[PDB]
């Protein structure tokens, strides 16, 4: 995936790995090598207008 | 597939009102068919 990995505040429990929004989307990981939950947050993005 | 959970229930009905959802405990690779099962209890010797 492509975005910013950040800090979290999410309470994952042991056995929880992945995270959710509404949208059933990937929001946040946690990695197997080091046990931290990184959220993760699509980059920034818009529209240009001339 | 195992789920547990361990609730502290004040003293009234068994089975309590309200919801406490059961965490994933374990899942084990076993492949193997399983269509009846029986519970174990402990039973200690009397000395008597
Ligand atoms: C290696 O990974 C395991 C789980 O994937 C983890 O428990 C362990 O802490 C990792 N090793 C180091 C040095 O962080």
């Amino acid at each position: 995936g492509t975005g910013v990995l950040t800090e979290s505040n999410k309470k994952f429990l042991p056995f929880q790995q992945f995270g959710r929004d509404i949208a059933d989307t990937t929001d946040a990981v946690r990695d197997p090598q080091t046990l931290e939950i990184l959220d993760i947050t699509p980059c920034s993005f818009g529209g240009v207008s001339v | 597939k195992i789920y547990s959970k361990h609730t502290p229930i004040n003293l009234g009905r068994d089975l309590p009102q309200g919801f406490s959802a059961l965490e994933p405990l374990v899942d084990l690779p076993i492949g193997i068919n399983i269509t009846r099962f029986q519970t174990l209890l402990a039973l200690h010797r009397s000395y008597l």
